[PDB]
């Protein structure tokens, strides 16, 4: 309200005076200046959805795996002086030097990316505690720091994977290279990188680079090795003397990453556009009142992920809708947001000054009690501009999908008037005008029913019940259900006793606006956003013809003004007629007549701007949205097409599984209602001029021009991109450890697991949540909507019900996703690769074994095992009691046979059962384990496992780690699992006896790399060559390049591709003019 | 600080000045005639709500 | 140690002590060592609605919250039709005032 | 044997839809909330909501119908298998009329105890629990609170219910006081029949 | 599953096999001490109540009704809102559960 | 609840919320259908509709 607080302060600066208040002072200094809340966070989020941060650049290499020195090598000793060695002079070495050496793996750790990920796999050597990254997810019921809870395993395996997966989301961007002048290389390139040092990393990288001067075991396998391999061999450049576009390079690179950043390079170069399409994209949804311009030249292959299917667009749109169901108050700010744009942009000015300076020209008596003209200034009152409410009213045509703006109570005549009261006269006027703009379907019986509820007495109709009767309340007609069948069936009313009620309901069902529709947008470059109507067009509810001219001037050839003519003729009837009154003297009776004539008279532009121009504003705004529309079709005048619902499932409802059978019985009804104010509506209707000179092409041109500096809609689509990838993971990362509806591979499954919850799967989506959050750097709210529900039988539908009762529904269909493509590759890629992630598959035998033998606990001879068809091996399970001995005689144990046996015997236990009991055993079954020949196999599947190395030269004992390891079994949770291995030589040592409890069952000793790493040979102790069958290249020269046996090795060495393309502004490539 | 535009009174809070100017037609004589039947009617037992005798 | 109590063994442990509580004595209306009712001299119309009402309070008493969630007094039907034990009537029928 | 229960049991399960039909309390959920989502179909029933509040009336009751509570499949599964196991370490064990669903005739009103022999007459001593209105004495609650624990309460995210009651119904036992009620009914029936 | 393992004896006695008729006639001495009141039934009630409570594993939150249903920011300009009308009538403030 | 005519209690309070739009045979000349739901407490008073 425009008003003036009496302040405090004097001074003026020119003319020297003071005055009373601030408030004034600066309207003086003017005058010589001109002369001489979770829903505001999703509200937010909706008006400006933060990007993500796709395209991400490496330079460096790509390698997950690295080659750790576990145990030194003896530089001194005397069968062989140090001459032999590599170490004594000081060459580098390609690969680790050391006794023992395995592999492990860890995130990038070469690589100097711009902008990190904080997700990372950073996996120690396995001499010590790896534990802690099996217990991320549940365990917050375990004390012990050592501990893990085994059904925990798999949900850890699979949240370590992603974190894995999703770190590894990066470009090889190429850096340079060098010609070489050592003869190491015959003339082949060296690839340089950045980084503080750049001194040991040539070795790193090439190994066959190296010399050969003996028989050591990594310059046996160099010299056996092909020679060309390495550096630059291939690229591919355009420009003189300028950047190449890419290059591939013979370096080391396990096969696992460079398929991951390859799959996912692909998968971004699917969205890639030109400007030529940019430019053609945005004149036309610009509809050529704006122009840009792209260069025509050999560009340098520009990289701009933006274009994507209308899947996504149809996706994301049922996510955001679903987050905003039945609020209002997300939605109010948007169509806010739209009133200010279209009012900065319209060339239409809004003057209450018209409505007076005719209204002062109308005949008039002075000696009434009334005439009309005072009244219409009063009840008008239109002293205020503040029209917004008109913009308001005019963009909910954007969304009748969600909204329907309809009109207080406030406006409507408190229960009905007289016909002879000239105010509710008035009322009538002003709401049956305004009603024609709004969204809602029984906006035509509400304009019927107020004249009807206006006049009670004078003529009667038949109406529907005795409860929505003629002195009902207009405002209770709001459903298509309670529509009186005497407006529909017009024969119903008495043509000779109601006349002034059968013709107004033939203006309404003749001249009540039709709708009609017009295009925008493209799906070209972005996508489809609507999903109820056809692509690319707008549903409007009157009549749009175009300009003929761009020089537009008032005529009255239009619905609008037809509507307000008939409304008046209708106005003028009712005071014509003798039986409503005579009563009225002849000078206000005439005062009334030219009050309607100058009604009807009425100039304003603002039909000739809802017929012809506005729409195209609509048009040309629908495109740059945060918010693309959402609409239903518009219907006037039946019972039957009118829509009654619309409304969003999120997940199945029953073991049924098709959203075509399970979606009309489970959704979430979306839709509110909307207040608004008709007299506002009414007078933006009544007085609207333009400027007195003015073109359409110039005016639009400026109008439009400033608003295409933006890149939002480009950061929407990218956006949008991360939400449906991140939905279709969820759903696979879910099938993976839960029995789901969608057709999955489950790998994992030989990992023990807990039978899950909804509680469980729900705890998992949102660690995974928190996952996808965290990288991409996005802090607002994404993938909640779903979290709120069942994670576990999600589907994705909506639908809106006819009145009738027929259902129109879309169900998109989920389009290809390249995180769970690349969780699924890796989870393959494990299972066939276990040992690298600290996991030993099988299971462990308790026993002891006094030898002088150095065979590996992590291979160990056949011999040594026994399984479930092993003759003589008891198998218990489920009821186990033990009976205590009695003078002497041996206590007993129940088999799953019901037979009782001795403590001696190979022995099967689940883990469970030593879980359960885990106290009461360990005070039985100890002693003889340590000295009798009592052989205990506990099967669990998978576990993390620890190493203990020890000099074969002297004794070693393994009963305090074993004694340590059976006492620390929680009911919970486990420790992890010690083994005590020896340490290769390579001199002939003497031997020593040493005592082994735990064995493994299988081959799990794939970690291993090399052994020792410098002697011509490895003598009395587990040996393996560096394995050839990692450097595939290398060793086979019939093997051409890009040859990668991926399904069970990973190769730790390729040729990967190297890209060096640009990620420009918009502005900075197509610019307008 | 508020300021009416009927009776130049100033206030200080907003819905002062809306109750105000709602204490703030046509002819004098039907206002006078109005405020003399509703005065005459305003007090009466008709509209008013809220040992012995056999 | 190494096992927590998931459930928390002496968190159950004091609930199933006050679940082991026994069985409150109800000895009014019956004869005492003289040959005398055991009662307070109400009759049970009154009295049934009085313990009632205390047994309610005591319930609020129980609860940390003033006023009892589940409560015995005036729940919603009549009880008009009812009498408890005490000490009004003796064992042979008449008014036990002296 | 048994243990009359006023609602349908199951073998203990963790494992399934949070939609079930097959879970009766579910049903009769789904089923009340579509029914008065059909009262406010066509706004028939009441005038006087100038505005129309169907869209958003029928939105917060399909919101309602599709929740994560937990507390119908607990009331399933769960609970009849923990009332098994407290009632039998009861000081006072349980005392049961049977549970009609709809019949009429079925319904018990009077409970009442005789102290004489079937043989002879005498005047009516009517014991002192017949004179109630409803069968026993009454008993209000907070519906509200029912309500609300229906339609909210969830699971701890690591259950393992061999785990869980193996640890659970432990010290339970170890406050078993049975074998003592057990002498203690002796007293009782000895001192009866020495009574008579 | 339980076990009690022992040595033969003879001598050993614990005097605690009874039969039907005592647990019977058991429960109708104590169901005639009811003797219509409301104290004597309560704290068998109340205390078996907090039994369910520590033996439960379901707990239970409001919160669970109040981030499902996303209406807060009552302003006093309404139009009666049902969904803050049942988040008004459920009162999710609470936590009393008896 | 243990409460025996619960479902009939349940029945007429909603029967006693449609008073107005919706009626019901009735029984005698005593009772209404706009009666509380309180009072059907006991099998004698089940409406046969």
């Amino acid at each position: 309200p425009p008003t003036a607080s009496s302040g405090h302060g004097y001074q003026c600066h020119v003319c020297s005076a003071v005055l009373f208040s601030p408030l004034d002072l600066d309207a003086h200094v003017a005058s010589h200046g001109l002369h001489g809340d979770v829903e505001n966070r999703k509200t937010a989020q909706l008006l400006h959805a933060d990007t993500p941060r796709l395209v991400t650049w490496d330079a460096g290499l790509c390698t997950s795996f690295k080659i750790v020195p576990i145990v030194p090598a003896q530089v001194p000793q005397d069968v062989l002086a140090y001459t032999f060695f590599t170490s004594s002079y000081a060459i580098q070495s390609p690969f680790p030097e050391a006794a023992v050496s395995r592999i492990v793996v860890h995130t990038r750790w070469a690589s100097n990316v711009d902008f990190d990920r904080d997700s990372s796999v950073i996996m120690a050597p396995p001499t010590e505690n790896n534990i802690h990254l099996f217990k991320q997810l549940l365990n917050t019921e375990t004390l012990s720091v050592r501990g893990a809870n085994p059904l925990m395993f798999r949900a850890n395996v699979l949240h370590m994977l992603l974190e894995f997966v999703l770190d590894n989301l990066y470009l090889n961007r190429h850096t340079g290279f060098s010609q070489d002048h050592t003869p190491f290389t015959e003339g082949a390139n060296l690839r340089s990188l950045p980084g503080p040092d750049a001194e040991k990393w040539y070795s790193i990288m090439y190994p066959t680079r190296m010399g050969t001067p003996n028989v050591s075991k990594i310059c046996n396998f160099v010299a056996s090795c092909v020679r060309n391999r390495v550096g630059r061999f291939d690229r591919a450049q355009m420009m003189n003397g300028a950047m190449s576009e890419w290059v591939d390079v013979f370096e080391t690179s396990d096969a696992l990453t460079v398929s991951i950043r390859g799959r996912w390079m692909a998968r971004l170069a699917r969205m890639n556009i030109n400007p030529t399409e940019i430019e053609w994209a945005l004149t036309e949804c610009a509809q050529g009142y704006v122009t840009v311009t792209s260069p025509y030249a050999p560009s340098v292959n520009r990289l701009m992920p933006y274009r994507i299917s209308n899947a996504e667009r149809q996706i994301s749109q049922i996510i955001r809708v679903m987050n905003i169901g039945n609020n209002a108050t997300v939605i109010q700010p948007v169509l806010q947001d739209i009133s200010v744009l279209l009012q900065r942009i319209s060339p239409l000015q809004i003057d209450p000054t018209i409505i007076s300076n005719t209204m002062s020209t109308v005949s008039e008596s002075t000696t009434q009690t009334l005439s009309p003209a005072s009244s219409i200034l009063g009840k008008l009152r239109p002293s205020n501009s503040d029209f917004s409410s008109f913009r308001v009213a005019l963009a909910g045509w954007l969304y009748n999908g969600v909204v329907t703006t309809v009109i207080d109570d406030s406006s409507y005549p408190k229960d009905g008037g007289s016909v002879t009261s000239l105010e509710n006269l008035w009322d009538f006027f002003i709401l049956a005008l305004a009603l024609p703009l709004t969204t809602d379907p029984c906006a035509p019986v509400k304009a019927f029913m107020t004249l009807a509820n206006m006049m009670v007495g004078f003529e009667t109709i038949p109406m529907d019940n005795q409860i929505y009767t003629q002195s009902r309340r207009a405002s209770a007609f709001s459903t298509p259900h309670t529509w009186p069948r005497c407006f529909m069936n017009i024969q119903l009313i008495s043509p000779i006793d109601a006349p002034i009620l059968r013709q107004w309901a033939e203006i309404i069902h003749r001249y009540w606006p039709n709708p009609s529709q017009i295009r925008y947008g493209t799906p070209n470059v972005f996508g489809s956003a609507n999903l109820f109507t056809p692509p690319e067009v707008l549903l409007l509810p009157i009549d749009h013809q175009p300009a003929n001219v761009t020089t537009p001037t008032l005529d009255f050839t239009n619905e609008l003004t037809n509507w307000r003519a008939r409304v008046c003729e209708l106005m003028k009837n009712l005071v014509d007629n003798q039986r409503y009154q005579p009563g009225w003297t002849q000078s206000l009776v005439s005062s009334m007549r030219g009050t309607l004539g100058k009604l009807k008279l009425i100039k304003s532009m603002t039909p000739m701007y809802l017929q012809q121009l506005a729409p195209v504003e609509l048009a040309v705004i629908a495109p740059m949205l945060p918010f693309p529309p959402f609409q239903v079709p518009y219907v006037r005048l039946d019972r039957d097409r009118v829509p009654t619902m619309v409304g969003v499932t999120r997940q199945s409802r029953d073991t049924i599984t098709q959203p075509a059978l399970s979606l009309s019985t489970t959704n979430t009804t979306v839709g509110v209602p909307l207040a608004l104010d008709a007299r506002a509506i009414t007078v933006a209707l009544l007085s609207g001029k333009y400027p007195p000179d003015l073109v359409t092409n110039v005016w639009y041109a400026d109008a439009i021009y400033p608003m295409y500096a933006d890149t939002e809609v480009f950061s929407n689509l990218q956006r949008d991109v991360i939400t449906c990838e991140a939905v279709q993971t969820l759903v696979t990362l879910v099938a993976q450890i839960s029995e789901t509806q969608y057709p999955v591979d489950r790998y994992l499954d030989w990992i023990p697991s807990l039978r899950a919850s909804a509680a469980t799967a729900a705890t998992f989506a949102e660690w995974v949540n928190t996952s996808m959050k965290t990288a991409f750097d996005l802090s607002d709210m994404l993938l909640e909507p779903l979290l709120s529900g069942d994670p576990r039988m999600t589907q994705l539908a909506i639908q809106y019900q006819q009145y009738n009762g027929r259902t129109f529904n879309v169900i998109p269909e989920m389009p290809g996703s390249v995180i769970a493509d690349c969780v699924q590759l890796t989870a393959e890629v494990f299972n066939h690769e276990y040992n690298l992630f600290g996991i030993a598959r099988g299971d462990i035998i308790i026993g002891r074994v006094q030898s002088t033998h150095l065979w590996s606990p992590l291979a160990p001879p056949p011999d040594l095992v026994f399984d479930r068809d092993t003759p003589g091996v008891h198998i218990f399970g489920r009821d186990c009691r033990i009976s205590f001995g009695m003078n002497g005689a041996a206590p007993m144990i129940r088999d799953e046979t019901g037979m009782m046996v001795p403590f001696e015997g190979n022995w099967i236990f689940p883990l469970a059962l030593w879980q359960m009991n885990t106290r009461y055993f360990n005070q039985q079954f100890d002693a003889w384990i340590k000295t009798g020949e009592l052989r205990i196999r506990i099967e669990m599947g998978a576990y993390p496992y620890m190493l203990h190395y020890y000099d074969p030269r002297q004794y070693a004992n393994a009963w305090n780690l074993t004694s340590a390891w059976l006492e620390e079994i929680t009911p919970t949770s486990i420790p992890s699992v010690p083994f005590m291995v020896p340490i290769s030589s390579d001199h002939d040592i003497s031997s020593a006896p040493a005592v082994q409890y735990i064995i493994s069952t299988e081959y799990n000793d794939r970690s291993l790399f090399c052994t020792n790493s410098s002697s011509p040979q490895t003598i009395a102790g587990p040996d393996k060559h560096i394995p050839v069958e990692r450097y595939n290249i290398l060793t086979n020269p019939d093997a051409p390049p890009t040859q990668i046996q991926l399904p069970e090795v990973v190769d730790l060495y390729n040729v990967v591709t190297r890209y060096a393309y640009e990620t420009p502004p918009i502005t900075a490539v197509v610019m307008g003019v | 600080g508020y300021q009416c535009h009927v009776c130049s009174a100033v206030l200080f809070s907003p819905l002062d000045l809306d109750a105000h100017v709602a204490s703030h037609l046509t002819s004098s004589e039907i206002q006078r005639h109005i405020t003399e039947f509703i005065s005459s009617w305003q007090n009466h037992p008709i509209v008013q709500v809220s040992k012995t005798a056999q | 140690e190494h096992y927590k109590a998931r459930p928390g063994i002496a968190s159950v442990q004091k609930a199933t002590e006050s679940a082991e509580l026994p069985m409150k004595n109800n000895d009014e209306g019956t004869p005492d060592k003289r040959g005398n009712t055991k009662g307070a001299l109400v009759n049970e119309h009154v009295e049934a609605r009085d313990e009632a009402d205390d047994a309610t309070k005591k319930q609020a008493k129980d609860t940390e919250k003033a006023k009892a969630q589940v409560t015995y007094s005036d729940t919603g039907i009549n009880n008009a039709n009812e009498l408890s034990r005490s000490g009004n009537v003796d064992n042979e029928g008449g008014s036990n005032q002296k």
